[PDB]
């Protein structure tokens, strides 16, 4: 499934200003109640684009267990939950992907 | 708040022919016409009630049998509307008509009545006409209909769920209270109410003393019955109802 | 046709009957007035509590369903036992609009046969429900930033809740063997917790009002009847007239009439329509049927002349060798002022004769 | 589910006619355009049974 509306309305995909300082590392968040940010100062890279794949990628697992209970909300070890972003990772830097897009 | 204040004392008078209402909505005009329904009959005895209020129960609930015809000379202010329905508790629908100077509000709900119900003007409180009023189903108000020597007559039925009330005002020059001649009632609300109704009340208005708690007063109001009669309505050319005979009182209206 | 024969002797024959053909509909409805009140249901500003979900009896009024139509963020429309479409003909006794705000994964509760949190503990509807079910959004009124705590629901109760049933009771829930005492802790906890609605939530979790409406039917007569178009008035044509479900087809002609004001239909000394009050405007028209007439074939015989004349017995020449007489129109013959013997009746002193047709 | 019937038609069939023609109907004022949403449904539903 896409993303959602409060998605592209809440996440911050731009630094800000020299004005509001806030943390430049990558990180998916999860805040509850079915929302779901990005907080990521993008650069206009092939990185921050593997990057931003990666940290979907956490936050696609983050919705798909939306309707678990909130104590089982997670991963199933703590392998899964940064291996479903990696692989995007994976898929996204093939050439032939990027002949693709 | 439920106290007994009205005495009631009754007599017996004739009804001549009083009490003729319009069948339905449709105009005639010059014709003559016989119709099948609920009339008061010509001649028939007449209950008169004088209730006097003095500054014990002696105010029954009358039967509403399949209706009634209300009659009254008195002013539009002592006379201020009526009670139907079967048990007047609450656990029966009920429907109670309160006029005032400015509107009338007829209302069905399950009213746990008093025994002997008044309204008290001090404004006016229904707190003597009922004690609560629950699971209320009806209410209308609108334009009322004891507005100001005059006659004021009232008929009163409950046919297959609606309750029709007629009316009429005439003015009687002094003398006998039911006058001969013909008015006949024009239709004045079909209300749909749904409801069984059996018995019914008078309401009357009591003022406060400010010096024995209420005023004392006096109110005279006549009250017959009516049965499934034929009557043979005269429409004249501008379509009023100007003389009946009732098919069944005599050999000679029978014959007409 | 008529005389079933190839061969008709000389004479006038009584053959067809002439109709003038309605033209127009004119369904001049009751005046629509006193609509229901969709507008204190559907936009108040507050909404009530699932756990006391409000209900509203709606009777004695017209019940529109265009403006339900009208507004565009409704996420569900799902109608049951009724279709949407005969909404505004079909009519019912009595209509109940029970308005509450829940989170929008518990929407598809709200249905015959379902079942969670809502359906069990807060509103549950019958299995042969006939009504319908209206949720929309509620960001814009029902969402703050430090959080709505002004809507409940229940969580926890002993039993499942009957249908049209409502739960206002704030008892501890005891769900173990020791008795709660009325103070929380352990296995005693409160069954109304609080919908946060926050304006930052998943579309699952955003507030939606939801109303149900619920039409019953019961011995009464139904009162609830959504209003019928009326349509313009045309006068003086043959028009099928439906006057507050009065029908008929005729003319409405001005009348000179004076009707009381409590009269709306005439009659007849025979018993027969022949006025009416329009509901829209108060005015009183003569109704009359449109016109009809006997037609009748007047010939000469087939071994003289194949020429024939038509006489439209009753009409009037205006509203069907055209003259006109006592007796009706008289079409395909000439009036010659001579006078001769009588050959063909026509009636009121006219005859009919072949020597082309005259009447005289 | 493999048993649907027609819930909505603009008008009621003859006798003995067979109406097989998978098109939208319109329910409400604004017209559909032959794509699903909000008031425009599909005429055939499938039974429940169970
Ligand atoms: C006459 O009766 C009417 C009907 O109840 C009274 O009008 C109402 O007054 C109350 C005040 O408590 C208002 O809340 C209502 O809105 C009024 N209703 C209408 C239809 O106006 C009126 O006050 C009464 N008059 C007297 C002198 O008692
Ligand atoms: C996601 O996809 C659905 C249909 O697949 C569409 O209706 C919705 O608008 C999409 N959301 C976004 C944010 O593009
Ligand atoms: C009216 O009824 C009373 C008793 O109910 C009776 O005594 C009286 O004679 C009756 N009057 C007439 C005119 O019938
Ligand atoms: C009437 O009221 C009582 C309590 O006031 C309630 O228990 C009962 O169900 C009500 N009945 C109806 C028909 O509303
Ligand atoms: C109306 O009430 C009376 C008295 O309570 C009762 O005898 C009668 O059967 C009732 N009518 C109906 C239709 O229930
Ligand atoms: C009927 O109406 C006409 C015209 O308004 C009027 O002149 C006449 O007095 C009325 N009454 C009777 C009995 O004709
Ligand atoms: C609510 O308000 C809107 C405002 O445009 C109005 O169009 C609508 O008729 C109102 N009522 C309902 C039931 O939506
Ligand atoms: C009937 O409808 C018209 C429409 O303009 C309105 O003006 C009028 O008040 C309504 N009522 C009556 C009694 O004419």
């Amino acid at each position: 499934p896409n993303m959602t509306q409060g998605f592209w309305e809440n996440s911050m995909l731009t630094d800000p200003g020299n004005v509001q300082k806030a943390v430049c590392h990558p990180t998916a968040w999860d805040l509850g109640k079915g929302d779901f940010r990005i907080l990521m100062c993008t650069k206009v890279t092939m990185d921050d684009f593997l990057t931003a794949h990666h940290e979907m990628g956490h936050i696609q697992y983050d919705m798909a267990y939306a309707a678990q209970p909130f104590l089982l909300r997670n991963g199933a070890n703590e392998g899964f939950h940064e291996a479903v972003g990696e692989i995007m990772s994976l898929s996204a830097a093939t050439p032939k992907h990027l002949k693709s897009i | 708040q439920c106290v007994n204040l009205i005495t009631r004392t009754q007599s017996y008078t004739n009804s001549f022919t009083r009490g003729v209402y319009y069948p339905d909505k449709v105009f005639r005009s010059s014709v003559l016409h016989s119709t099948q329904d609920l009339f008061l009959p010509f001649f028939s005895n007449v209950t008169w009630f004088h209730a006097i209020h003095v500054s014990r129960f002696d105010n029954p609930v009358l039967p509403f049998n399949d209706g009634v015809y209300f009659a009254s000379t008195e002013k539009s202010n002592i006379i201020r509307g009526w009670i139907f329905g079967t048990t007047l508790d609450s656990k029966t629908q009920s429907l109670l008509i309160v006029n005032n100077a400015t509107n009338v509000v007829i209302k069905v709900c399950e009213f746990q009545f008093c025994n002997d119900p008044f309204l008290d003007v001090y404004m006016e409180s229904e707190f003597r006409v009922y004690s609560s009023a629950n699971n209320c189903t009806f209410e209308y108000v609108s334009q009322p209909f004891l507005m100001d020597k005059n006659l004021r007559e009232f008929v009163f039925k409950n046919i297959d769920g609606y309750f029709k009330i007629y009316s009429k005002h005439t003015p009687i020059n002094l003398g006998r209270d039911l006058p001969q001649g013909f008015s006949a009632l024009e239709p004045l609300v079909d209300l749909p109410i749904g409801i069984n109704i059996t018995r019914f009340q008078t309401l009357l208005a009591l003022h406060r003393s400010y010096l024995s708690g209420w005023t004392a007063g006096a109110a005279a109001y006549y009250v017959g019955y009516l049965q499934p009669r034929t009557f043979l309505l005269k429409y004249n050319e501008n379509g009023t109802i100007t003389d009946a005979v009732d098919c069944a009182l005599d050999p000679l209206s029978e014959t007409k | 046709c008529t005389l079933k024969s190839f061969t008709v002797e000389k004479g006038i024959y009584q053959t067809s009957n002439f109709r003038v053909q309605p033209t127009e509909s004119i369904v001049r409805f009751p005046n629509i007035t006193n609509l229901c009140p969709f507008d204190e249901v559907f936009n108040a500003t507050r909404f009530a509590s699932v756990y006391a979900w409000n209900r509203k009896r709606i009777s004695n009024c017209v019940a529109d369903y265009s403006v339900l139509y009208n507004f565009a963020p409704f996420f569900a429309f799902k109608c049951y036992g009724v279709s949407p479409t005969k909404l505004n003909d079909l009519c019912f006794t009595n209509v109940y609009a029970d308005s509450f705000v829940i989170r929008g994964n518990e929407v598809s509760q709200i249905a015959p046969g379902q079942t969670g949190n809502i359906a069990d503990y807060n509103y549950k509807l019958p299995d042969d429900f006939t009504g319908c079910v209206i949720a929309w959004n509620s960001n814009k009124l029902d969402s703050k930033v430090g959080g709505n705590y002004n809507y409940l629901y229940r969580l926890f109760r002993k039993s499942n809740l009957k249908p049209f049933e409502r739960d206002i009771s704030t008892e501890i829930y005891q769900a173990g063997n020791k008795p709660c005492n009325g103070v929380a802790g352990f296995n005693c906890y409160f069954p109304l917790r609080s919908y946060g609605f926050r304006p930052t939530y998943g579309v699952g979790h955003q507030p939606y009002r939801v109303v149900v409406l619920s039409f019953e039917l019961l011995h009464a007569p139904a009162t609830v009847c959504g209003p019928k178009k009326s349509t313009n008035l045309v006068k003086n044509k043959c028009v099928n007239f439906n006057f507050n479900g009065l029908t008929g087809t005729g003319v409405l002609t001005e009348s000179n009439k004076k009707f009381l004001p409590f009269q709306q239909f005439g009659r007849d000394i025979a018993d027969t329509t022949d006025a009416v009050r329009d509901p829209q405007t108060l005015e009183i028209l003569d109704i009359t049927p449109c016109s009809f007439g006997g037609v009748s074939v007047i010939t000469p015989g087939t071994n003289t002349s194949n020429q024939v004349a038509v006489l439209y017995q009753g009409v009037n020449c205006t509203e069907v060798n055209v003259f006109q007489t006592r007796a009706g129109c008289l079409i395909g013959a000439e009036y010659v002022n001579n006078s001769y013997e009588c050959d063909i009746p026509i009636g009121a002193g006219i005859c009919a004769s072949y020597q082309s047709i005259i009447a005289y």
